[PDB]
């Protein structure tokens, strides 16, 4: 809520938005379109097969 | 018909997990294998099941041991004494 856009002729502020919810969780798998909001392991842990 | 020994199947190993008294075991098949085991108590308390889908499974062993039938694989034997200090 600081950022203007002088494109076109209007200056304009937009947010910051009140609704926080960004839909990724704080761990994600993605796969070359689909996103998978999953708990992956870790690097460096992953069991066999899993 | 002759007693030939087929080259035969074997089915992948599996993944041993301590718990307390506790197996647990995620395992992961190729083929439907027909796990089964042996609680050595004189209670028995033996399972099957088929496994061609992948699974993680439990059996309560029991303070004398019991047994671990991955397929035609041999069988496996384990001692869980205690492991709840």
């Amino acid at each position: 809520g600081e950022t203007p856009a002088k494109i076109g002729d209007a200056k304009l502020i937009i947010g910051p938005l009140s609704s926080a919810w960004s839909p990724f969780d704080n761990k994600v798998v993605v796969y070359g379109h689909e996103v998978y909001n999953y708990d992956f392991p870790e690097y460096g842990t992953g069991k066999a097969g899993s | 018909p002759v007693k030939a020994k087929c080259i035969a199947t074997l089915a992948p190993e599996p993944l041993v997990e301590h718990k307390h008294r506790t197996l647990i075991l995620h395992l992961h098949p190729d083929h439907p294998t027909l796990l089964t085991t042996r609680s050595l108590g004189s209670d028995a308390n033996p399972t099957r099941q088929w496994i061609e889908r992948p699974t993680t499974v439990n059996f309560t062993v029991t303070g004398e041991g019991l047994e671990y039938t991955w397929g035609n694989h041999p069988p496996k034997r384990v001692w869980a004494q205690e492991s709840g200090e």
